């Protein structure tokens, strides 16, 4: 709860595995596991985490040239080049997280075009 | 190609 980050909790995030054979990692927020939280900090860094472990980390400085970034509603899909992942923003109502994937895309659009599908 | 392919199958998780 800084001025240093900006933070949304996230329903679920899924890790692509292709780049037995799991296409799909799907991490869930729980009170066990810990709360999916998806972090930028003001320096320009991304972060998913699950409690403690960090799931996804790198810079979103010059990312122009390997990050692409598309929203459908709720849900952010992102690929780096190899990797891709993809997040759902939590909330009561379709609104509530439909308005925490905007507030997180109006953060990320300083870095990266997020382009519609 | 991949991409594009992902971009739709976004939608397993929408409603």
């Amino acid at each position: 709860a800084m001025g240093e980050v900006s933070q949304w909790s996230l329903k679920r995030y899924g890790r692509f595995m292709l780049l037995g054979s799991p296409t799909w990692k799907v991490f869930e927020s729980s009170e066990e596991s810990g709360s999916l939280v998806l972090t930028i900090v003001v320096s320009g860094h991304f972060f998913i985490s699950q409690g403690q472990t960090l799931l996804e980390g790198f810079s979103l400085i010059g990312s122009k040239n390997w990050l692409k970034i598309v929203r459908r509603m709720d849900c952010l899909l992102f690929g780096t080049t190899s990797r891709m992942f993809r997040v759902q923003f939590s909330g009561e109502s379709k609104e509530e997280a439909l308005e925490r994937c905007c507030g997180c895309v109006q953060t990320l659009a300083q870095y990266v075009t997020v382009q519609e599908p | 190609d991949l991409w594009l392919q992902e971009v739709s199958n976004l939608s397993e998780w929408l409603n």
